[PDB]
């Protein structure tokens, strides 16, 4: 499952914004570890 | 279930189907075929007294 907001600011914020569920995918496997993908870009110098 | 199936002016969001009520019971349905959401309101009764 996941679940997502967008949530326009001026440490993390006071206030509430819930998070609306956005995907219940039917994967049905074992998930103990995870890591965030970043985007790097090429030089070209 | 037996109900009154009416327009509803409820802002469903789109991930939601059903509707609740205080009493975790179902109060509007959101049909799959056509997407619109019908308010259910159970059918008109009472006691007789005579
Ligand atoms: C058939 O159902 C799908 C989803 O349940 C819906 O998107 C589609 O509009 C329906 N077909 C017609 C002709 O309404």
């Amino acid at each position: 499952k996941i679940y997502s907001k967008h949530t326009p600011i001026n440490d993390l914020p006071q206030g509430f914004s819930a998070l609306e569920p956005l995907v219940d995918l039917p994967i049905g496997i074992n998930i103990t570890r995870f890591q965030t993908l970043l985007a790097l870009h090429r030089s070209y110098l | 279930g037996t109900g009154v199936l009416t327009e509803s002016n409820k802002k469903f969001l789109p991930f939601q189907q059903f509707g609740r009520d205080i009493a975790d019971t179902t109060d509007a349905v959101r049909d799959p075929q056509t997407l619109e959401i019908l308010d259910i309101t159970p059918c008109s009764f009472g006691g007789v007294s005579v």
